């Protein structure tokens, strides 16, 4: 569960964070 | 000692299960003996 | 236990306004001299006109008496003793009686403990019965039982141990626990009351008239059944002229149905 | 005011806007208005976890804030309610609906407004006079039992401004107003409490007085206190309905609240249907309890909020009615449903697991909600006192107490009522296994029964050794036979016997045992106990003496005291006086020292 | 009213990921709306929007992704939610899982349009289960008695003849007879065979007029098998409490259920709760069986039997461990009967119908049966336990009362629990074999019934 | 004495700091002040649940059962603020306290605990639910500080010799019960049927004590030689043969 967990975080930054490389 | 160690699985999990059933049963058909025994001995030791 | 400081503060400055309420709400006249000096130091700050924050300022400065422990024992001791005196309302009591009361309850361990308290809630069931009852044979006894108690009450004080005061309430429970169908008990248990008063006219004068009536003419209509002859319902009937509730009331209706045991 | 719906995932709905929101304020979402809780702030945004199924909610929806947390209205109206884990009142909803579901999103006022409820203002207060929170500003006649006292809600203060003459007014006209720093507060007989907050007190008082059952095992031998927190192992085989209707019927509380956690929906429908046909006698008037009760009802398909809320909003109540200085009982029938809703809300949030799957704050919201019950000194000057005492009832999987909510749960409660199903197939109801249940109070009650029944710890004591006894006896009767026992053991299982029998069992539909007042089961007890110290002492004198006192000699000699004994439990306080009743107590007594007498 | 307003289309799939379609530039999605792709051959696939954000909605896709793409593929939004367009005319037939027909018959010319979601039943409204269904097997009617109301689990295992014994329900069931009753039976997560065996052992047997059935097959949409269960409690609800049936709603397997629920878990990245299904399953399980109950001032009550595979065999696992906590009680397919040859093989031991004491007694079935049932469970207990004394001890060592306990085991599974696929036996003559059973034993034997039943029932 | 309570229904997060609170009070009377303290801290599993829930809510990496992986560090924290410091008369002692969750031994509070404490004293159901106050189980006890604060100018001589003595004989004790629970004490021979009556006599007289009955060392070691006794001389195979001609006989 954990290691899914911090999976799942990780790729929210990743997408929160190829959002905003289109500024 | 204290425990079988068998390593931590969902098979372990039905193997013991199926063990303790195993025990358990045996408990129950060597009570039935120790019981059916009992009575007999003390009908002899009366005669 | 705790609260906030402001909590704690704004309870501080309730309990004196509280007191204060309790005080001119108990004594209109300033004659219970003895208990008001016990209050002096709270009883001034509401005397005071004072705005809730002034007094609230002062609670935070320490000028007003502020421990809570101290204002709730010294409340409660105040609020007991108008209890009792509002309890009694028929019968407004002695201020001599009022004061020792307030001495024995401040010589006293804890008053929620006291058998003073119980006593008290014992009245209080009783009375706030009576405060919406519909008429009925229980309901009318149970008014004049209370009545007689809030006399004696009013004439005794709580702590005194006056036997006549501790069984009307052993009998008025029994009767207001009793339930409403039980006509014969309630009847049996009103009778064994006046059959025990040592007056021959306990409820002369502690009730209205009409209520009077009322208890004579329910003593009569549940006897008449009993009699089987017309000339002794005409006897029974004869004893109605009588408008106080008397011990001899009682025994007159009681040999009239014994003359009608004995003529059949 | 309101945000605007930004993103929806399941049950989270996150809103824009929201830059004045705050943690867990209670927000209602989209066009039909769907409840839910704010579990994160991100900015200008907030995410919500939406109660209700969100199905329909759309980006750019309406998301309007209530100026409040999770809150329970309290005030007049509560007695005979039905609510849902979240305040909302399930007869109203019927009522007004006409419909067998409650719709999604309903918005219906919790207590009923448009109801002129009879209000009569405490005749002390003036205008200019001081007030402080739990002050009883006036008093609510809203059924024949609970006069309903009105209090200046806890955070509240000043200079009353106005008060409503004596009339008739509903929870939404202005009853008080008052004046504190020169801001007018405006005040209702609604009152809204944030539910996971606990109501202040003066202070949480020792527990001191029995919380009466009227049921000889419950009462006897494991008391629990007015105050007191308690368990009970409900589940279907052991017949948990034994403690709660006698506690619902009888008992010394002046309220009830139930709180169906998450229950079955037939089993929930079963207490639904049941309390409103049970009554109390009160003055000698027959009553429906329902006149002192309110049902904080959940089916195990309400919104899991409303299941993790449901005991929160349960003992938020109670503690309304014990700041107004009354004696609540709350009953909780099954916490581990409510633990198996909090559970799901921790999923749902993606918190790691802990204990078998729970969340980490299991014991905490178990434990802060357990030192919620207590009797207290009140807030407000009126100095009165008042306790809810907490039954909150576990459900181990095959009775298997390691279970977590189980486990904290019996780390908590001071009281155990150990139904076991072993009993009641038996039918010896109330089917309390004595060996496994237990009391912390035992030490705290010491008072009350020195005081009011100063014989009856000595013969607690002995009662829990005899019965200890019977079970190491039973061992040596399976090895050697009853026959082998010393005559001190035969009427030890004797005794015991009777006390099993005849005074823990206690068969409620008889009309001799609806209830059973605590002079009574002391009554009875100390006959079983008087005849087992002068039968012991029979025995014992005539130890190695050439004629020996036996079991047999005192049934053959005196049997009719052994079934006077038995016959005991038939005396009835309706039927019989007390005066009565300790008369044939007192005569058991002096007719077995005399049987005892002519046999040494 | 309705929606008087025109659907967009979107070309703007943003992207694909496994069976999401992720649209973009969205006018105000709404979650869980129905969505009609197009892929560019025109070959049209259905879809549910299972996340909106912004601009983009998320589309679930039923059938796979396969051809969708960025520029030609065209999404239609259809402005509202799934709603099931039900009717009466949904009982004598056969429906797949989205609620399309597939018994060659037309569309459902809906009496109503109901959100499949349904809605939580007041719990003031609820009544109790007072009135007995019949199932038709002895090991249940004669032991278990169903409640008309109840919720109860047929819990089986992998390989067992759990799906003969619903569809024998499917046939058997009704009132006790002492016209308004209906199945509803949801067939989620059911190989081609299994659906072509209830599909023909219904229509062939009698039973269609009385029964509305959905099939999803095993290789049909996930979501799908997640709609199924809501589609038939959103029809049994329309039976049951607008059209005053009583309805019995059979679920065939729960189990493949969980195993959907775990996809549609999956597709939204939710995290994996306990034993890698999500941690919310006691609501959305709860969610489809407290659809469930008779309700005030109707007679409609939709009866419940969610039919539930075992993973392992195991009782402990998530799935039977909370529809032991939602349903009012369980009863028990066993391997053990199973292998000895005994159909149906319900073992009596393990189950308990909760309510059954509200189905049985006099006015409701017959005077005796609790009576009956008691001690035919306390014979058979006794007659196991026996039989396992006679293993340990050899028979001369049995008592002449022995022998009746095994004697009465023997006759017991081979007449009570036996029954065959086809036989229909109603209450009473389930009692009337009970006694044929129960007099087997001296009158005095029969500890548990009272004296009065004995003197009027223990006669042959 | 100084108290910090935090009570169960506090806010969770200061359980976090209440020890440390209770510490930094505690070192600022021993440290500073030179005073002898004693700290006791209450259920550290209520402490170790407050790092559960923290940990939970930060999202850090779980060890056992969900708690922290440095719950050991954090245990450390609170526990090694402990001892006598160099030129200070001062001294912190501590008596900590908790609740193992399901009794389980192995249960990761009472493991990182027993790790980082001197040995620790054991509270048992198995004496309790026999009346048998104080509770306290010597057998899984254990003071890893009893190796030196025993012996001349401290305690008596023997303490040292009678303390292993008596753990042989409770713990054969433990050993021939388990043995009498299966096959009966028919197989037990006389040696071991005083060893089980030995656990018997120990646990009425060494364990059972008041509420408020306070015992000398001197006067603990009298009774366990009165104990010891119960066993012919030879059999008490922990004292040496000049101890026992010292104090055995006496």
């Amino acid at each position: 569960f954990y290691r899914l967990k911090k999976i799942q975080e990780k790729k929210k930054i990743i997408k929160e964070k190829s959002e905003k490389d289109l500024e | 000692k204290d425990r079988i160690e068998i390593f931590p699985s969902r098979m372990a999990q039905t193997i013991m299960k199926a063990r303790l059933k195993g025990a358990q049963t045996g408990r129950n058909l060597l009570k039935k003996k120790s019981d059916a025994l009992t009575l007999r001995f003390r009908q002899i030791l009366k005669k | 236990g705790g609260l906030t400081s402001e909590q704690y503060h704004s309870q501080v400055v309730g309990k004196i306004g509280y007191i204060a309420r309790c005080m001119q709400t108990i004594d209109p006249e300033n004659n219970l001299k003895k208990i008001r000096e016990d209050y002096q130091d709270v009883l001034i700050w509401a005397e005071k006109n004072y705005r809730f924050e002034e007094i609230l300022e002062a609670s935070k400065s320490g000028k007003c008496p502020n421990d809570l422990d101290a204002l709730s024992r010294r409340s409660l001791i105040l609020q007991e003793l108008l209890r009792l005196v509002s309890s009694i309302s028929p019968f407004k009591m002695k201020l001599d009686l009022i004061e020792s009361q307030y001495e024995k309850m401040k010589q006293h361990v804890n008053l929620w403990k006291s058998d003073y308290h119980v006593k008290l809630n014992q009245l209080n069931q009783l009375t706030d019965y009576l405060k919406n009852a519909a008429p009925t044979p229980k309901n009318n006894f149970l008014r004049a039982m209370t009545s007689v108690l809030q006399m004696q009450i009013a004439q005794y004080g709580i702590t005194e141990d006056n036997e006549g005061i501790n069984q009307l309430f052993k009998l008025g429970l029994h009767l207001l626990a009793m339930a409403n169908e039980k006509i014969d008990e309630q009847y049996h248990l009103f009778k064994g009351y006046v059959k025990d008063q040592p007056e021959e006219s306990p409820f002369e004068g502690i009730l209205p008239a009409e209520d009077q009536k009322i208890l004579v003419k329910t003593m009569i209509d549940y006897a008449m059944p009993k009699l089987s002859s017309k000339v002794l319902q005409d006897k029974l009937s004869a004893l109605s002229s009588s408008d106080v509730l008397t011990k001899t009331l009682l025994d007159s209706i009681d040999r009239i149905v014994k003359e009608n045991e004995k003529l059949n | 005011t309101f945000g605007y719906v930004h993103g929806v995932s399941g049950p989270v709905v996150t809103a824009c806007d929201m830059a004045g929101a705050a943690m867990y304020e209670l927000v209602r979402v989209g066009h039909s208005e769907l409840v839910g809780e704010i579990i994160r702030l991100e900015g200008d945004m907030a995410t919500i976890q939406v109660y209700e199924e969100t199905s329909g909610v759309s980006v750019g929806d309406p998301v309007l804030r209530t100026g409040k947390p999770l809150s329970v209205e309290l005030g007049p109206g509560i007695m005979g309610a039905i609510f849902d884990g979240i305040q909302r009142p399930l007869s109203d909803i019927s009522s007004q609906t006409q419909s067998i579901y409650i719709p999604r999103g309903v918005n219906v006022s919790a207590l009923s407004r448009d109801i002129k409820w009879e209000f009569i203002p405490s005749k002390n207060l003036r205008v200019g006079s001081h007030i402080t929170g739990g002050d009883i500003y006036g008093i609510v006649n809203e059924n024949s039992l609970i006069k309903h006292k009105i209090m200046l809600p806890p955070r509240s203060r000043g200079s009353v401004t106005y008060i409503a003459p004596p009339g008739n007014y509903d929870a939404s006209d202005v009853v008080l107003e008052l004046e504190f720093e020169g801001v007018k507060e405006k005040l209702s007989m609604v009152q809204v409490w944030p539910v996971r907050q606990v109501r202040p007190v003066t202070e949480k008082l020792p527990a001191n007085h029995p919380l009466l059952t009227g049921q000889r095992v419950l009462d006897a031998l494991f008391p629990c206190v007015q105050g007191g927190t308690t368990a009970i192992p409900g589940a279907f085989g052991c017949g948990k309905t034994v403690i709660s209707q006698s506690l619902s019927k009888y008992s010394n509380s002046d309220v009830i609240i139930y709180v169906g956690c998450g229950e079955r929906g037939n089993e929930m429908s079963e207490v639904l249907r049941d309390f409103p046909e049970l009554t109390m006698e009160v003055d000698g008037k027959v009553e429906s309890i329902m006149k002192r009760t309110a049902l904080v009802a959940n089916t195990s398909n309400m919104p899991v909020a409303a299941r993790e809320a449901s005991i929160y909003t349960g003992i938020t109540l109670s503690e309304y009615f014990r700041d107004m200085g009354y004696h609540v009982s709350m009953m909780a029938d099954s916490t581990s449903r409510w633990a198996e809703a909090l559970r799901e809300i921790s999923g749902r949030l993606a918190e790691m697991p802990a204990d078998s799957g729970y969340p980490a704050y299991l014991g905490a919201r178990l434990a802060s909600f357990y030192e919620r019950a207590g009797r207290v000194k009140c807030l407000g000057n009126p100095e009165r006192e008042g306790s809810v005492s907490i039954v909150g009832a576990v459900s181990p999987p095959g009775g298997d107490f390691s279970d977590p909510v189980t486990s904290a749960t019996l780390g908590i409660v001071q009281v155990f009522w150990g139904l076991d199903k072993k009993l009641a197939q038996r039918k010896h109801f109330p089917s309390v296994n004595w060996l496994i249940s237990y009391s912390k109070y035992m030490r705290a009650l010491d008072e009350y029964y020195d005081k009011h029944f100063t014989e009856f710890v000595p013969l607690r004591t002995k009662a829990k050794e005899i019965l200890q006894e019977e079970e190491d006896l039973a061992e040596i009767v399976q090895l050697v036979g009853k026959a082998s026992l010393a005559e001190t053991d035969k009427i030890t299982l004797e005794v015991a016997k009777l006390i099993k029998d005849d005074f823990l069992q206690q068969n409620g539909y008889t009309p001799y045992d609806r209830f059973c007042p605590f002079y009574k089961t002391v009554g009875m007890l100390s006959n079983m106990i008087s005849f087992y110290d002068m039968a012991r002492r029979a025995v014992e004198t005539t130890a190695q003496s050439d004629n020996k006192i036996t079991w047999s000699i005192i049934r053959e000699h005196m049997g009719e005291i052994l079934y006077k004994l038995s016959s005991m439990k038939f005396k009835d306080p309706v039927k019989d006086g007390e005066a009565k009743i300790k008369a044939d107590y007192a005569q058991l007594l002096e007719d077995m020292q005399n049987a005892f007498r002519s046999l040494e | 009213n309705y929606l008087s307003q025109p659907r967009l289309t979107y070309k703007t799939v943003s992207g694909v990921n496994g069976p999401l379609v992720i649209l973009d530039h969205v006018k105000f999605p709404r979650y869980a709306e129905i969505v009609h792709l197009t892929l560019p051959d025109g070959t049209k696939r259905s879809g549910q929007v299972l996340e909106v954000s912004g601009s983009k909605a998320v589309v679930q896709v039923f059938e796979g992704t396969s051809g969708i793409d960025a520029k030609k593929t065209s999404c239609e939004f259809t402005g509202d939610i799934l709603r099931t367009p039900v009717s009466e005319d949904m009982l004598g037939r056969v429906f797949n899982g989205s609620g399309k027909p597939i018994d060659r018959g037309p569309v459902v010319l809906a009496e109503d349009f109901l959100d499949i979601m349904g809605q939580p039943i007041n719990p003031q409204c609820r009544i109790y289960p007072e009135e007995m269904i019949q199932t038709g097997i002895s090991a249940i009617d004669g032991m278990n008695s169903i409640a008309r109301g109840q919720k109860i689990p047929i819990f089986s295992a992998a390989g067992l003849p759990h799906n003969e014994i619903a569809a024998q329900i499917c046939r058997q069931a009704g009132l006790v007879k002492k016209e308004n009753f209906a199945i509803v039976f949801a067939a989620m997560g059911v190989n081609m065979e299994t659906a072509r065996f209830f599909k023909s052992d219904f229509e062939e047997n009698g039973s269609m007029d009385n029964v509305c059935l959905f099939l999803n097959l095993a290789n049909d949409p996930t979501i799908e098998r997640i709609i199924t269960p809501r589609l038939a409690l959103t029809t049994a609800e329309f039976l049951a409490y607008q059209c005053e049936k009583h309805v019995l709603v059979i679920l065939t397997d729960m189990s493949s259920y969980a195993e959907a629920l775990r996809e549609v878990s999956a597709a939204r990245e939710e995290v994996p709760g306990r034993r890698g299904f999500p941690g919310y399953m006691y609501t959305d399980l709860a969610t489809i069986y407290e659809r469930a109950g008779r309700v005030e001032g109707r007679n409609g009550s939709i009866t419940q039997i969610p039919i539930l595979t075992m993973p392992n065999d195991d009782i402990t696992h998530p799935i039977p461990d909370l529809t032991g906590y939602i349903t009012e009680g369980q009863i028990y397919v066993d391997r053990q009967l199973h292998n000895r040859q005994i159909y149906p093989p319900i073992n009596v031991l393990p189950s308990l119908s909760r309510l059954m004491k509200s189905a049985i007694g006099e006015g409701m079935t017959r005077k005796d049966h609790a009576d009956v049932s008691n001690q035919l469970y306390a014979c058979y207990a006794i007659g196991k336990d026996v039989q396992a004394m006679k293993a340990v001890v050899g028979e001369e060592a049995l008592t002449s009362d022995d022998l009746l306990y095994l004697e009465f085991l023997q006759k017991f599974e081979k007449n009570f629990i036996t029954q065959g696929p086809y036989e229909n036996r109603t209450v009473y003559e389930t009692l009337d074999i009970g006694w044929q059973l129960l007099r087997i034993f001296p009158k005095e034997m029969l500890k548990r019934i009272p004296q009065s039943t004995l003197s009027e029932f223990y006669p042959r």
